[PDB]
């Protein structure tokens, strides 16, 4: 054997990485360089969990002081605690 | 405590003066009142570069003691030993989620 060799559509933790890093350069060639958002994730999951626990306290964090489309999902999930 | 000394005597002899049906009212000593020993409130590193599993154990043990006026370890009990209240004052090198 050698295999069937996984798709896109099977394989998803590093072919996601892929993806995710080329999507970014290419929507920051399209606009021309002056967006600017590296790492497809980081700092981790449960780190910005806790981070947006704080935010529900309403005081400072690591994130704010009280793919790239991580903002999106983060700015409703601050906005409960502010 | 140490300022607190002229307003204590003054108050005293007010009252001295005035009593006509005796006289030699009674004090306490002059340690009761100097001494920063006899209150509750009377070698170190920077805790932020700590692992974060150890920093929450060593600041709380730190805090427990700073409650009831015990000078901390990596929090220190800023100068004063006179009137009422104290400040301490908790290195601001301390992990931003232990800080607040």
């Amino acid at each position: 054997g050698h295999r069937e060799e996984p798709y896109l559509t099977e394989a998803g933790r590093d072919a996601f990485d892929k993806f995710c890093r080329l999507h970014q350069g290419e929507l920051q060639l399209l606009a021309g360089g002056v967006l600017q958002a590296p790492q497809p994730v980081l700092v981790k999951e449960c780190e910005l969990v806790k981070d947006v626990l704080n935010v529900l306290i309403g005081v400072v964090s690591a994130t704010f002081s009280l793919p790239e489309s991580i903002s999106s999902l983060l700015s409703e999930v601050a906005e409960y605690g502010t | 405590l140490q300022q607190s000394l002229e307003l204590k005597r003054k108050m005293l002899r007010d009252k001295q003066n005035k009593k006509n049906s005796g006289q030699h009212l009674p004090i306490f000593p002059a340690w009761v009142y100097e001494r920063p020993a006899l209150i509750g409130d009377f070698t170190a590193l920077p805790i932020g570069t700590l692992p974060l599993a150890s920093q929450e154990s060593a600041v709380v043990e730190d805090l427990l003691y700073v409650l009831v006026g015990v000078d901390g370890r990596y929090v220190s009990a800023q100068p004063l030993a006179g009137r009422q209240s104290r400040t301490f004052l908790v290195d601001p090198n301390l992990d931003l989620s232990i800080r607040e």
